[PDB]
RNA sequence: GUUUUCAUUAAUCAGGAACGUAAACUAUU
RNA sequence: GAUUAAUAGGGACAGUCG
């Protein structure tokens, strides 16, 4: 691929060796992956969450088996909210971005409601079936995607 | 039919002033939609709008405005056919304004005399 | 139902847009203030209802919040930002004497009660507490994830340092201000057009909203409304409490103003007129006896309550078969030909 | 048509309310000082600046 | 392909329609059919997805039933 | 002036809160002589008396 | 009859219809 | 050029048609006669 | 109704084509 | 190399309906 490993991405090759290793049986597309990409920008204030950037047909493998085992690297891995996107270089580029974000439940609505002067403020709803494991990760998912993108977005629920 | 979604949005804009509603729902959204309900916010004559999608617009309005509409030919204007234009068109000059998808953009027609720019009258509302 | 005659005045010329904010002196008595839609301000003294004290081109777009202060000063607001302005000098002074901008569109004003120090409530989902004369940008508070308009926000009177406000998520928030954080959130059913706080009890509040209703909350127990009122046709576009603390004042987005008792949830009476185009901005005197209007036809009407009791002094006797009637249709108030003839109005 | 079409809303009881009232408040039927006891009303209002409340009363 | 379940049901009215030859609200229905074809095939002539040689009338149903 | 009309207030309550008497009621009703099915039910019970 | 409509074309519901005649009659009165 | 409550009360009992007129007329700077009379017939009060 | 497709194929009508004893009170709402 | 998939179109299928 690309990289030559840093601190954090020789830690996520080892974490995804002995995932595939010394465990379960599972594992469909661990074995057909190398290091991949990594990234580390903090959220919030003291706290972080990883990110790592996977080739493209990989995504819709992880789709299959993203449960539990993203559980498995939160709690091998630093006590910290694990995050897996798809590596790309436009506004279908950020779809997919904030889809891929939110990866066991689908959005409903974008809202992009304009202030009464020019500011306008871009707010995703997302869906009512999945909302107690992924409020306390809704932060993460707006600082994550400000990072990447440079939009400020807000997540929410409906109601 | 219209194929002008501009005139369309704009006519539900005209039936709701008219019945004394608070917000509307336009169907069929577009940007020169979003572009002319963000000048009439800039005049202040529109509480609060937001674009959702499937998309529409919805429109907290505060029942200011007394008409609006859009010019048919799309008629390109110079500057003192600006003015002259501004004056048969609204029923003052010191209330309403004229549209113009200008070379700078969508603007109303204090700012194309502001930027020297002369343009397509377009809408207009009052 | 002869006397009910409550149209007293029309406060001078009246502007020329829309009188869309409007805010009286709770310092004093005749002072009174009103921001139209052109971006004039106006200031008001009741005595003398021919002319106006002062008056400027304030902003640009709409005067959306306004207030006095505590010293002598007035606060206005608009979407360019929002101003103070001094409008009793020996000197008329047109030019604010300050200016503040950064924070977003700002939407609402109100002022503390005794100290100098008032919260405005932005457009970006926080409102902000500035304390004059050693403060610059002011604190801004908010809910933690809150983007919406919050649009209404009002100082609690009798009980100082409890800031009630509301936002366009149809949703009522409460803060609290010796500890700078938000407190509670409801979402109720519909948007609310405005919060208010009663000056006679610490904890109810009322809420006119596009439910086409008012309610009256207790805000320690948010969990059902402590009263319902349902007269309305359009919109409320505003809410008062009367300054004693047992009457409110509605006006409506249609061509009414509703007066109402505390625990009726009916209509007392209904005020109308052609001239009136819509209604916005409905607030008592400090007398609690003449509620004053802010139309859209740019008027500032001025109406009386209780609109068959005149004012001034009266006579004993007079003053015995005044009492002596209304202790009477207490009384007697639900057979039907008193009741008939007692709630029938020309609407 | 001068009886009543229902009970007034505070009542419980016929007997408690067609005996609740009872008395004829005018002064032909009752004192001075009773008649004034009787239409003094709830709340009275003198004029001034009805200021909100500072501090509680009890 | 639209355009083949087009010339399927213009076959079969056609068929009927030779079988019985009294109605006129069949003959009625076939021409619209027939309508509809000839837009359809215009716009798939343009695009360019068939030859613009290939025609029919009726050869072209005879041939493609046959 | 100012008594319950008792009936009025029972039917507003009612809007509210939503062997020797039937054989005259069967007499009176067999003088209409709709057949009425209430009347069907009590010529029922007097069969099943 | 209205007030607000403008006088230089007909207006029918929302849309304006100027006709080129009168477009050249402004053009016209600028020169 | 001035103009009378009673022809401000008739632009005002006409109704919201003609907001654009009413504003027109209230435009500042022109002075405003008061009436001190009944009816509001501004035929009469001109007249008068 | 669909857990179905092609993606402007659309709307309108000059010209043209298929169907064929009577009257007599009258973007929403 | 090939967008939304239209709250404009046509087509298929199923249960129907006159
Ligand atoms: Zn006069």
């Amino acid at each position: 691929s690309r990289q030559n490993p840093s601190d954090l991405e020789r830690a996520i090759a080892g974490a995804l060796y002995d995932l595939e290793t010394n465990t379960a049986d599972l594992k469909a597309a661990l074995r057909p992956l190398q290091f991949v990409s990594a990234r580390e920008i903090e959220v919030g204030h003291g706290k972080k969450a990883i990110v790592i950037f996977v080739p493209v047909p990989a995504l819709q493998g992880f789709h299959r088996v993203q449960q539990r085992l993203t559980r498995e690297l939160e709690k091998k891995f630093s006590d910290r909210h694990v995050l897996i996107l798809a590596a790309r270089r436009l506004t279908a580029v950020h779809d997919a971005i904030l889809t891929d974000l939110v990866y066991p439940v689908e959005i409903v609505g974008k809202r992009l409601r304009t202030k009464e002067d020019g500011s306008k403020v871009l707010k995703v709803i997302l869906d009512e079936k999945e909302r107690g494991g992924v409020d306390y990760r809704l932060d993460t998912y707006s600082e994550v995607y400000r990072r990447l993108t440079g939009r400020n977005v807000t997540f929410e629920f409906p109601q | 039919v219209r194929t002008s979604v501009l005139h369309d949005a704009l006519n539900s804009i005209n039936n709701a002033e008219k019945m004394g509603k608070r917000q509307v729902m336009i169907r069929p959204s577009s940007k020169v939609i979003v572009k002319f309900l963000q000048v009439m916010q800039r005049h202040g004559y529109i509480g609060e709008f937001e674009e959702v999608d499937n998309g529409k617009i919805v429109v907290q309005l505060n029942g200011r405005l007394n008409k609006c509409g859009v010019i048919s030919p799309r008629y390109n204007v110079r500057l003192a056919e600006l003015e002259k234009w501004v004056t048969k068109l609204l029923p003052a000059r010191q209330f309403g304004y004229v549209i113009l998808t200008t070379s700078a953009g969508i603007m109303d027609h204090e700012e194309a005399r502001r930027k020297h720019v002369a343009g397509k009258i377009i809408g207009f509302f009052y | 139902r002869m006397f009910a005659k409550p149209f007293l005045g029309q406060l001078g010329n009246g502007h020329v847009q829309g009188v869309y904010s409007m805010c009286k002196d709770k310092n004093s008595l005749n002072c009174i203030a009103s921001g139209s839609g052109d971006g004039v301000v106006k200031v008001w003294d009741l005595t003398t209802r021919d002319e106006e004290t002062w008056r400027v081109a304030a902003h640009n777009n709409i005067v959306k919040g306004l207030t006095f202060t505590n010293d002598k000063k007035l606060l206005s607001c608009a979407t360019d930002g929002i101003k103070l302005w001094d409008p009793y000098a020996s000197p008329s002074n047109t030019t604010p004497i300050a200016t503040w901008q950064e924070g977003g569109p700002y939407t609402s004003l109100s002022f503390h009660r005794s100290a100098n120090t008032f919260a405005a409530s932005s457009g970006q989902g926080c409102i902000r507490i500035w304390d004059l004369e050693h403060s610059t940008a002011g604190q801004a508070i908010q809910w933690p994830s809150f983007v919406d308009t919050i649009t209404d926000v009002c100082f609690n009177q009798v009980e100082t340092s409890v800031i009630g406000s509301v936002a366009t998520d149809r949703s009522i928030i409460l803060f609290d201000l010796r500890t700078n954080m938000p407190v509670i959130k409801t979402v109720l059913h519909f948007a609310c057009n405005r919060i208010v706080f009663n000056p006679m009890e610490a904890m109810n509040l009322a809420v006119a909203s596009e439910d086409h209703n008012i309610y009256i909350f207790d805000a320690r127990n948010f969990d059902k409304a402590l009263n319902i009122q349902k007269g309305h046709v359009a919109a409320v576009m505003d809410v008062e409490f009367s300054p004693t603390g047992e009457e409110l004042v509605s006006g409506s987005y249609d061509r009414t103003i509703r007066l109402w008792r505390r625990d009726a949830g009916h209509s007392r009476d209904v005020y109308h007129t052609k001239r009136m185009q819509r209604v916005f901005r409905t607030m008592w005197t400090m007398d609690s006896k003449y509620i004053l209007t802010g139309s859209d036809d740019g008027n500032v009407r001025l109406w009386r309550a209780n609109a068959s009791e005149r004012s001034g002094v009266k006579a004993t006797r007079q003053r015995q078969a005044l009492e002596y009637n209304n202790a009477l249709l207490d009384r007697y108030g639900h057979l039907p030909e008193i009741r008939r003839i007692r709630r029938h109005r020309h609407l | 048509k001068y009886l009543a079409t229902g009970l007034p809303h505070p009542f419980e009881s016929q007997q408690q309310y067609e005996r609740s009232l009872r008395l004829p408040v005018g002064p032909e039927w009752m004192t001075k000082e009773t008649f004034q006891d009787a239409t003094k009303p709830r709340v009275i209002i003198k004029q001034g600046i009805i200021a909100p409340m500072s501090k509680p009363m009890y | 392909e639209d355009l083949y379940f087009l010339i399927k049901k213009a076959v079969a009215v056609r068929k009927h329609l030779e079988r019985n030859r009294k109605d006129k609200d069949s003959k009625f229905r076939l021409i619209l059919i027939e309508s509809r074809i000839h837009r359809l095939a215009r716009y798939y002539k343009t695009v360019g997805v068939l030859p613009p040689t290939w025609k029919y009338e009726s050869s072209t149903a005879s041939t493609l039933v046959a | 002036i100012g008594n319950l009309d008792l009936r009025s207030e029972k039917q507003r309550q009612a809007e509210r809160d939503l062997n020797t008497a039937l054989k005259k009621y069967l007499r009176k009703q067999r003088k209409k002589n709709i057949i009425d099915e209430k009347r069907l039910k009590a010529e029922e019970l007097y069969r099943q008396m | 009859r209205p007030v607000d409509l403008p006088a230089v074309g007909r207006m029918r519901g929302a849309e304006l219809r100027i006709s080129a005649k009168e477009a050249a009659a402004i053009a016209r009165e600028v020169r | 050029i001035i103009i009378t409550s009673c022809v401000m009360a008739e632009l005002e009992k006409l109704g919201p048609r003609y907001r654009v007129a009413l504003m027109i007329a209230r435009d500042e700077r022109w002075q405003r006669l008061t009436c001190d009379h009944k009816g509001t017939y501004a035929d009469d009060c001109i007249v008068d």
